[PDB]
């Protein structure tokens, strides 16, 4: 069969599943799919921040009066910004954060865009804007002006010449457009990181690239390594290789998780070879003597947990601290001895003890010590003198003609004797690797990974220290048999250790590897007992799944198809991450500023909040298993550099303030009857229109206003003295003011008599039960703008009410949202820099050059 | 590695290959002991394989199939290429396959 | 195949001196092949010490551990290809252009 990295992914996963659910069992599902979650996450790697745009998006309109000498421009940012979110309730905080995150988000991916390929004009031998690119709409007035006033538009329009400019010795174009603050506060930090990213750090990250895909013996393409000095490409860089690892390593809870990212992520796949058919020969030659032991081997085809023992066996091998085995309790199965001293000497042969890492038990080295005892005490051919020594302990007697003993044969994590960790080295710091954290290299059988080997040729005529000596342990025992048959072994056993070993020090080096600091003190963990960090993870196998182990091997047929695009992968991760932590810091941030405007939350209020408007590749990575430990994971000051951590900064910083925000607390009630339009006279109604609103060109007096809150308002309400109150304050002809909680707005625009309920609207809602009666304060308070057309004179009851009427909503807004200018303040508002890039520039990043 | 050859001369050839324990998959038309003794993992010739094959070896053979994988064979930028000249393909091959 | 193209390109062109017709790429995946074909380690047994640094060339092999980092590539005097400290661009009676 094959093994692939997905398969032993899921294989790995299940076994893991399977044994948490057995531990949990004891105190009173299914595997997800890796591939699913995998390709989520490649395509969101993929996948782009900015927005290429010939023209910007519009950012002024007007709307011409009946006088001809004046317009009103309205900001249509705050009147598109306003209808996007929810209504903002008191008592339900999840929702009013929720609201705050997605306007947040919305104003920084509004403003997020790079100008490419703007159209043009040729007048008297220069370049000049046509009319679409810069964020001026003025398609209603240029009908009903005058001549001369015509000429002055055209003139102010046509003025706008376009400048030559530098941006890192490349050339760019640069005018002169309008456009609202925030959205050109975003473009304009877009444009200086795009600016500053060019010196430094880029050509870093692919020296780091370079060095990485060096290490790993693959060679990657020329674009990647090239196109960062061509002329004519400009490379943005958003997300940064040399991505700093402690960021990754610092969630809790989640070493399970790197370990089975890891597997799937750099995983090759192979093949199971059988060894020499020659050495089956000499099998069957020692099948005339029947004294052997692996005589009765019984080789016929292995049932499917078999495999599975030789799938996990195996994996515990490839990890050399992150999988520990243990043995299987089988009471039902009856076995033969024979298979139990194969099976102890196998598990002595291929495994490791100690000495300076190791992946088992002090069990299963006790169950494997006594077994070897049983073999070379129990069964024999014929009897071989033997002392035995004074104590009573399993291997403590001297057997064979010479004074050779087995005392130094005990299993001992101090010194790691008598396994293949005897007096030999393992761990080994040569060079900085490309990770900072991962700078160990680990060799199971002694021999360096950096030569190249070959199969046909390799393992012949080189030993090492506990092989041979235990070949002349069996020698020196009088089985002849079963050392011509491991010197048979020899070679193909040092085959696959060596293979083993250019796995392990070669192609598992990721970010999700352990660093040194764990992988030192797993072993004086296990030595005495006592967990302080993550727990080791432990597995189970049979007897005679250790010979099929021995008797099987893997070799790789081909690499990962995806073992190039791993660090991309990583990168993004660990941006996201740092985007959600900024995100909680500026939250909180938020709360604290001001907490008398803005009620106390919870922290799993905003933290359900801010998961909520999150992708769902990083949710299905994190969740592969409270509230406290997030919080200290929050505190460390650990973060990664990103495009997007930047712009969401900076979007924060601009939502700082509320009244860009459209959300107020600043609502007044006063009574005053709505001015009626002359419909008699109807020259003069032809010649002067109708015009109202609600905003205050001022806040009012200050001694002419009360202050309610929400307690007293609450408490009036309970004794039902709420509407008494407040007519008595009305007919003072005083103001009130509804202070306290911020409030949600809406803007609107008419050309006809408005709805009843807009006019009549309260800023709050009384209902009664039958503790009198509830009031809820208002769902949204309407900003209208009431423009009558004059072409519905000749067509009443659309412009003319039945009685006076009196409004009673007024909204103070500091911004102005509307104003009113003549022609000669319309094209004035032009004082915004604009840098573009020619089409005949291309706009490259590292994630669309590796064709993903 | 893998090489491609024609189908007669595999199908007439499978005994001394299964005793090489390379692996055939064929389509049909009607010195001390080492750990391994030959490098090569796949010996077949068909559409599907060419995408992993490494090489190829062209010999003068009747079969409606070996067109268009020496066609797509060939076209392949990183790849080698062997040639019979003369004689009986039986050692020629096997030599080939030895010393793969 | 690649390792015996790299062997033959550290020899085939030139690279540093006074002209280069390689890029720096080339250079060192040619490093790394010689690199890899140097340690293929295949029919004989001959000792390796290995440098400080990480760079690749940088060790001494046989008997008399002859120094092979010299080969690694560098365009300010190009030691490890053709124009490795001979005379390449001379000058003559002068030509009609």
């Amino acid at each position: 069969s094959s093994d692939s990295g997905p398969l032993l992914s899921v294989f790995a996963l299940q076994e893991i599943m399977q044994k948490v659910r057995q531990v949990q069992a004891d105190y009173m599902f299914t595997v997800p799919d890796v591939q699913k979650i995998l390709d989520d996450i490649k395509a969101l790697a993929a996948e782009q921040v900015y927005k290429i745009v010939k023209v910007p998006s519009i950012s002024f309109r007007h709307i011409v009066m009946q006088s001809r000498d004046r317009v009103l421009r309205v900001d249509t940012y705050y009147e598109e910004m306003s209808q996007v979110g929810d209504v903002i309730t008191e008592d339900e905080p999840e929702k009013f954060y929720s609201t705050i995150i997605k306007k947040v988000r919305f104003i920084r991916g509004k403003g997020s865009f790079i100008l490419h390929d703007i159209p043009t004009r040729d007048h008297r031998g220069m370049e000049v804007a046509e009319p679409e690119v810069l964020g001026v709409e003025f398609k209603n007035v240029l009908p009903v002006l005058t001549a001369e006033h015509r000429a002055m538009i055209q003139n102010a329009l046509d003025g706008s010449i376009i400048e030559n400019g530098n941006v890192a010795t490349r050339d760019v174009d640069v005018f002169i457009g309008a456009c609202s603050e925030p959205v050109y506060r975003i473009y304009n930090r877009l444009q200086g990181y795009i600016e500053a990213v060019q010196l430094q750090e880029l050509r870093n990250s692919i020296g780091w690239l370079e060095r990485l895909g060096h290490r790993k013996r693959i060679t990657y393409s020329q674009e990647v390594l090239t196109d960062f000095r061509r002329q004519d490409t400009i490379w943005v860089l958003a997300l940064q290789l040399p991505v700093n690892p402690q960021v990754v390593w610092d969630v809790p809870r989640s070493s399970i998780a790197n370990l089975i990212m890891n597997i799937a992520t750099c995983l090759p796949t192979g093949e199971y070879i059988a060894p020499n058919p020659r050495i089956s020969s000499i099998t069957l030659t020692q099948r005339i003597t029947t004294t052997g032991p692996f005589a009765i081997l019984t080789g016929s085809t292995p049932t499917a947990q078999q495999l599975n023992d030789v799938r996990k066996i195996y994996l515990a091998l490839m990890f050399p601290g992150q999988i520990i085995l243990d043995l299987k309790i089988d009471p039902g199965e009856r076995m033969d001895p024979a298979v139990r001293m194969v099976a102890g000497v196998v598990g002595h042969l291929l495994f490791t003890a100690g000495g300076r890492f190791t992946n088992l038990t002090q069990n299963m080295a006790r169950q494997l010590d006594i077994a070897l005892n049983d073999y070379l005490l129990y069964m024999y051919n014929t009897r071989v003198q033997v002392n035995y020594g004074p104590t009573g302990e399993p291997l403590d007697f001297q057997i064979g003609r010479n004074q050779y003993d087995c005392n130094v044969f005990r299993a001992d994590f101090a010194t790691g004797t008598g396994y293949n960790g005897w007096a030999t080295i393992d761990v080994e710091y040569r060079e900085p690797a490309p990770y900072v954290h991962a700078q160990r290299y680990i060799r199971y059988c002694g021999i360096d990974s950096r030569e190249l080997i070959n199969p046909t040729t390799y393992g012949i005529g080189m030993t090492y220290h506990c092989y041979n000596e235990m070949l002349r342990m069996l020698v020196a025992a009088g089985k002849d048999s079963e050392a011509a048959y491991f010197r048979s072994m020899l070679p193909f056993h040092m085959v696959r250790f060596a293979r083993i070993n250019q796995i392990i020090n070669e192609d598992l080096h990721s970010v999700f590897s352990l660093p040194d600091d764990m992988f030192n003190a797993l072993l004086p963990d296990l030595i005495a007992g006592a967990h302080q960090n993550a727990d080791p993870v432990v597995l189970d196998v049979s007897w005679i799944s250790l010979w099929f182990a021995f008797n099987r091997s893997f070799e790789p047929t081909h690499r990962n198809e995806m073992l190039e695009v791993a660090p991309l992968i990583e990168s993004v991760y660990a941006s996201e991450l740092s985007v959600m932590k900024v995100d909680m810091r500026h939250l909180s941030l938020m709360q604290r500023r001001f907490p008398d405007v803005l009620i106390q939350a919870r922290p799993s209020h905003f933290w359900k909040a801010v998961l909520n408007d999150s992708p769902e590749a990083v949710k299905a990575v994190m969740n592969l298993s409270n509230i406290r430990d997030m919080m200290r994971w929050v505190m460390l000051p650990s973060l990664q550099p990103s495009l997007k951590l930047a712009l969401e900064e900076e979007a924060w910083a601009a939502a700082n303030d509320f009244e860009d925000l459209m959300l107020t607390d600043q609502v007044y009630m006063h009574r005053d009857m709505l001015p009626e339009p002359r419909l008699d006279d109807i020259e003069r109604f032809r010649q002067e229109g109708f015009y109202y609103t609600n905003m205050l060109e001022a806040p009012p007096e200050i001694d002419r206003v009360v202050q309610y809150t929400y307690e007293i308002a609450r408490l009036q309400a309970n004794m039902g003295q709420f509407r008494a109150a407040l007519r008595r304050i009305m007919d003072d002809d005083d103001w009130v003011r509804f202070g306290g909680v911020l409030r949600t707005v809406r803007v609107k625009f008419y050309d006809a008599r408005p709805p009843d309920d807009v006019l009549q609207g309260l800023p709050f809602s009384y209902d009664t039960n039958e503790a009198y009666a509830t009031i809820k304060y208002a769902t949204e308070t309407t900003i209208f703008y009431l423009i009558y057309n004059v072409e519905f004179s000749n067509t009443p009851d659309s412009l003319v009410l039945i009685n006076p009427t009196y409004t009673m909503t007024k909204v103070f807004i500091n911004k102005r949202i509307v104003e009113r200018v003549r022609v000669g303040q319309i094209l004035a508002v032009l004082n915004r820099r604009f840098v573009a890039y020619k089409g005949k520039m291309r706009i490259m990043d590292i994630t669309q050059s590796l064709k993903m | 590695a893998m090489l491609l050859a024609p189908g007669d001369v595999i199908k007439r050839s499978s005994e001394e290959l299964k005793q090489r324990q390379i692996q055939i998959n064929l389509i049909d038309w009607t010195a001390p002991i080492g750990a391994r003794e030959s490098a090569v993992m796949l010996v077949s010739n068909s559409i599907k394989d060419v995408v992993r094959a490494t090489a190829y070896f062209t010999a003068p053979t009747g079969d409606p199939h070996w067109k268009e994988v020496a066609r797509e064979a060939s076209k392949k930028k990183n790849i080698l290429a062997y040639t019979s000249t003369g004689g009986d393909v039986k050692t020629e091959f096997l030599h080939l396959i030895d010393h793969l």
